[PDB]
């Protein structure tokens, strides 16, 4: 090979047959969350159990 | 017996021999010349005589 070549530079790859190492160190996470709710709760109650004489009508 | 190298790391002298260094201005003590210190090994082919 007559190519040029650097003295001082860091030897990056720099042709198609140069060769170059690689660290995957590879980390993905990912999360996802949704709640609903929703509660409904009547309750009535009415009575005598002694009604006046006047009022026997209703 | 260093070897000189081109920019294309190709050994193109030897170089080997004893070092001369100067014996307030002091002098650099930690450079010298080598006088006829290094034997060339390879020739550059050129183009002169070719041509007009
Ligand atoms: C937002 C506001 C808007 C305004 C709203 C207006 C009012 C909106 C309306 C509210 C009133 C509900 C109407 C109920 C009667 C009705 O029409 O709808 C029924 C179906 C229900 C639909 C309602 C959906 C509304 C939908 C919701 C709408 C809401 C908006 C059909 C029906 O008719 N079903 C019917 C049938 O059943 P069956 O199907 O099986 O056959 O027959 C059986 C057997 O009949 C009984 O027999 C008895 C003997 O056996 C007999 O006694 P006896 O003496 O003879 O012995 C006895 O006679 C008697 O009461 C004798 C005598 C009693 C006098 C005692 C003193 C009480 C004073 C009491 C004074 C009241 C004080 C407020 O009378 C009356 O003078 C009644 C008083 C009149 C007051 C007038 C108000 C003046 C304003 C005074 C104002 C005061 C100012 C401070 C006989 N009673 C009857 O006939 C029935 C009827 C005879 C009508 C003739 C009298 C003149 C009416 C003249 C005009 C009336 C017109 C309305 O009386 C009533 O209640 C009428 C009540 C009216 C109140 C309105 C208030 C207006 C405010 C005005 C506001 C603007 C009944 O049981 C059954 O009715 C029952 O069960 C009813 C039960 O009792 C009573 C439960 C009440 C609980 C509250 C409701 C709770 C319900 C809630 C859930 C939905």
């Amino acid at each position: 090979n007559y190519g040029y070549q650097p003295l001082f530079e860091d030897r990056r790859p720099r042709n198609i047959g140069d060769t170059l190492t690689i660290v995957l160190q590879e980390n993905v996470s990912a999360s996802k969350s949704s709640s609903a709710n929703a509660s409904r709760d009547g309750k009535t109650s009415f009575g005598f159990d002694t009604v006046p004489r006047y009022l026997q009508g209703l | 017996m260093t070897p000189l190298k081109g920019v294309d790391s190709q050994v193109y002298a030897l170089a080997q021999g004893n070092i001369l260094v100067g014996g307030v201005q002091v002098n650099q003590l930690n450079g010298g010349r080598i006088t006829n210190g290094a034997i060339i090994e390879r020739e550059l082919p050129t183009q002169f005589g070719a041509g007009n």
